[PDB]
């Protein structure tokens, strides 16, 4: 257990202090921005959705829509990591949208403008 | 995402984030505090400095 | 006993509770009571008790406290650093009391109005009731020069319930009688800009916030519908089809929209939440960034007093300044009551058609 | 570096993408582009890059690839093993482009219909638009006798969105004007079996798939309603109450169902998704078992050129042959788009009423 390490009063290197970690679970939609410092939101009342086109590694093009209330994860200062997403049990059903047969994916943006001003 | 353009009236959900996310570190030499990486950590100052909400929302 | 700094969401909760004026203050002279002004010692923020002399967490709400606990205090925090929050809280409390007085006076006059008068006013348009503008708030901040913010608060019970009941009764009576009041606005922002001022009111200044570097003494502001009742082409049918609030806001009996009032007191519009939400609550029309600005001095005081590692481990990434900037960026989402942004969008009668002047409140059919 | 075999769901995804006509194929001379046919080197199956020389998983979609990575490839798989999938993909692409050409010609011409003629058509029935079937994609392999599936693909950008816009506009004006088309079917399976054949069409041979042996050079089929117009008892009101598609499929705007077309091109019926799903997507009417038939030779090659324990650990219980049998059992849902099973249950007009003949498409009324 290493009592002197766990009770030091001076800075300790991260490789020395660290131990094998464990996975964690979250639900991004139900989190709160004030507590979660790694989440960014497009502020509401923006109320004018805009379309956009993005190409994948192979070269195929895809269409996405960005509106007010969209959340992203700040990928800076969070260390190498792996994300797995599961949508089992949700509905995502609307009058003019049937989820069966549709496609979902991860999109990564690199930009110089803060995400809130988009 | 769709190969064709999506009419903004048909789709109203901002995203598909209403799901379950599993997050796993890919290294054992980095440590984060309140969601940001630090090179060194002082153990004595981590005592009594975490609310339940912060601990739940931590990395 | 060592102590630790509070957290960001706790500070945000403190700011919110200050701006709806329910922050609990502990002073050695007065205990937990807040009727008599005194130098604060601890406050409750985010469900944690914090000592003002060090801004350190000393306890919580789970266990009762009868005195200031024995602890190590740096005593590096001064009253000038956090006087702003106390000022905002006290001003909000006084404003709430004044609004309650005005509303209850209006409702009691409503009850005193005679049924034959109701019948006559419903038959042909006329001024059902009017109140002279001098009586409201005789000795408060907003209508006197002698009073000050240090003055004792006026003691009332179940203030929120009284506000809800009186406001609901008044609105139901107005909707039943198809009346027209001169003190309700469709959009509070039109009070700050978008309305023509009359009766000298052109000289007013709207600080749009409760602050020390401004004057809170001013007269009551009401709409001018004299020409509205003057025009012979206008008929009671037109008044009921367009000028009646229920036509634009909707039936208060079944509506989730929030109502607003003219800057009666302190040059500050009041917003009442819709009844369908569960209850009617009154909120001042204040901007989130203006709310956030009150802790600028406290940020510097904390940076001077506490240590870098403690600040980083408590507040979060970037320290106190980083938290300040991030909360500035996210101010509209978090530092905003829900009722403040849930106003009706479609407007028919229009909130900008007649001037606003200092005069006697009056309602008509 | 050694490699491992892909998985069953990945192979199913590959089959689905191949039969929908979107498979990323990398060739040495051309790259990731597919305009010019060549020998495939690697293809994307369910998010995994697979080397065609030895069917090994060499990469993924998460990192960019510019060349075939250095790896130990057994070089035991020949072009004959997987030529079938490439043939199906290219044939699907050509068919989609030809169908878009046909539909856009229909849209532009029946838009060029004049308003007075349209009104006269509403008043009494008539042939609004007529296109010679010789004008429908002359240079396609389905029409031209000197065009092969190896010919370059026509460059059509934003293909699916253009197709959706044209199809939606066409159907909207059709059901707004209550017109009668000749190239739509209530049930596409009747074309394969259940519709009376015209004199010239009595020699038709339906392969019901896209295969090497089948001959895809054939004429353009349309329904025959000349006797419908010549029918004395037939009136415009009767056409509206029965012959109108909206009477059975439902109104295009509020219809969650799927539309079907006659074998216009390549003797293969097409199916269009409705508005309520979200958009119009076009699929062929190929059965899932026919799609699954294409990988039998690939299964044989893998069994011949891979270790039994590797196959068991990668594909699953029973080996790759067991996977083939299980997928054959499970085909009706795993290898079938949901659109293909959303056809109208009951049709009062019927789809076998009148014969089908190879001739000029028209929109009549």
């Amino acid at each position: 257990a290493e009592p002197e390490i766990i009770a030091s009063l001076a800075p300790v290197p991260a490789p020395v202090f660290a131990i094998p970690p464990k996975p964690a679970d979250y639900n991004v939609r139900t989190l709160r921005i004030d507590e979660a410092t790694w989440l960014r939101m497009i502020p509401k009342s923006m109320n004018t959705p805009f379309q956009i086109q993005v190409t994948d590694n192979t070269g195929t093009n895809w269409h996405l829509n960005l509106r007010g209330g969209t959340r992203v994860v700040n990928l800076d200062q969070i260390a190498p990591m792996r994300f797995v997403l599961d949508l089992g049990g949700k509905s995502y059903k609307e009058t003019s949208w049937d989820p069966n047969g549709k496609k979902v994916g991860f999109i990564v943006f690199q930009s110089k403008i803060p995400f809130e001003l988009w | 995402i769709d190969s064709a353009a999506i009419t903004p009236t048909n789709m109203t959900q901002p995203d598909v984030w209403d799901a379950l996310l599993t997050m796993s570190p890919l290294s054992a030499g980095e440590v984060t505090v309140k969601g940001a990486v630090v090179s060194e950590v002082v153990p004595a100052d981590l005592i009594g400095s975490y609310t339940p909400e912060s601990l739940n929302a931590s990395l | 006993m060592e102590v630790c700094l509070p957290n960001g969401h706790q500070v945000v909760d403190l700011i919110n509770n200050a701006f709806e004026g329910r922050v609990s203050i502990y002073s050695a002279q007065e205990g937990w009571d807040k009727t008599i002004s005194a130098q604060p010692d601890m406050m409750v923020c985010g469900g944690a008790v914090v000592c003002m002399h060090c801004l350190g967490v000393v306890g919580s709400l789970q266990r009762k406290l009868k005195h200031l606990p024995h602890h190590r205090c740096n005593q590096q925090i001064r009253h000038q650093d956090y006087v702003d929050v106390q000022f905002a809280d006290r001003v909000t409390a006084h404003w709430k009391r004044g609004m309650l007085s005005f509303v209850a006076q209006m409702h009691e006059m409503m009850n005193d109005v005679s049924p034959d008068d109701l019948d006559r006013v419903r038959t042909e348009g006329g001024s059902l009731v009017e109140l002279n503008w001098l009586q409201v708030d005789p000795n408060s901040m907003f209508r006197s020069i002698h009073s000050s913010w240090t003055d004792p608060l006026q003691v009332v019970d179940d203030l929120d319930t009284k506000l809800d009941q009186y406001w609901t009764a008044l609105n139901l009576m107005i909707d039943s009688s198809d009346l027209i009041p001169n003190f309700m606005m469709r959009d509070p922002s039109h009070a700050f800009n978008g309305v023509k001022l009359g009766g000298d009111a052109r000289q007013t200044q709207f600080s749009r916030t409760f602050d020390s570097r401004s004057s809170l003494e001013w007269g009551v502001m009401v709409y001018d519908y004299s020409e509205l009742e003057h025009d012979p082409s206008k008929g009671r049918a037109y008044r009921k089809e367009l000028v009646t609030p229920a036509r634009d806001f909707g039936h208060f009996g079944l509506s989730h929209y929030s109502r607003a009032t003219t800057p009666i007191l302190g040059k500050m519009p009041a917003v009442f939440s819709g009844m369908l939400t569960g209850n009617c609550k009154m909120y001042p029309f204040i901007k989130g960034t203006a709310k956030l600005k009150t802790v600028r001095k406290l940020v510097e005081a904390v940076n001077h007093a506490w240590g870098v590692e403690k600040i980083r481990y408590a507040l979060g990434p970037g320290g106190m300044t980083g938290w300040y900037n991030r909360t500035m960026q996210q101010a509209p989402i978090v530092l905003t009551p829900a009722a403040l942004t849930m106003f009706p969008d479609t407007i028919k009668f229009g909130d900008l058609n007649y001037p606003v002047m200092i005069g006697d409140p009056m309602i008509l059919g």
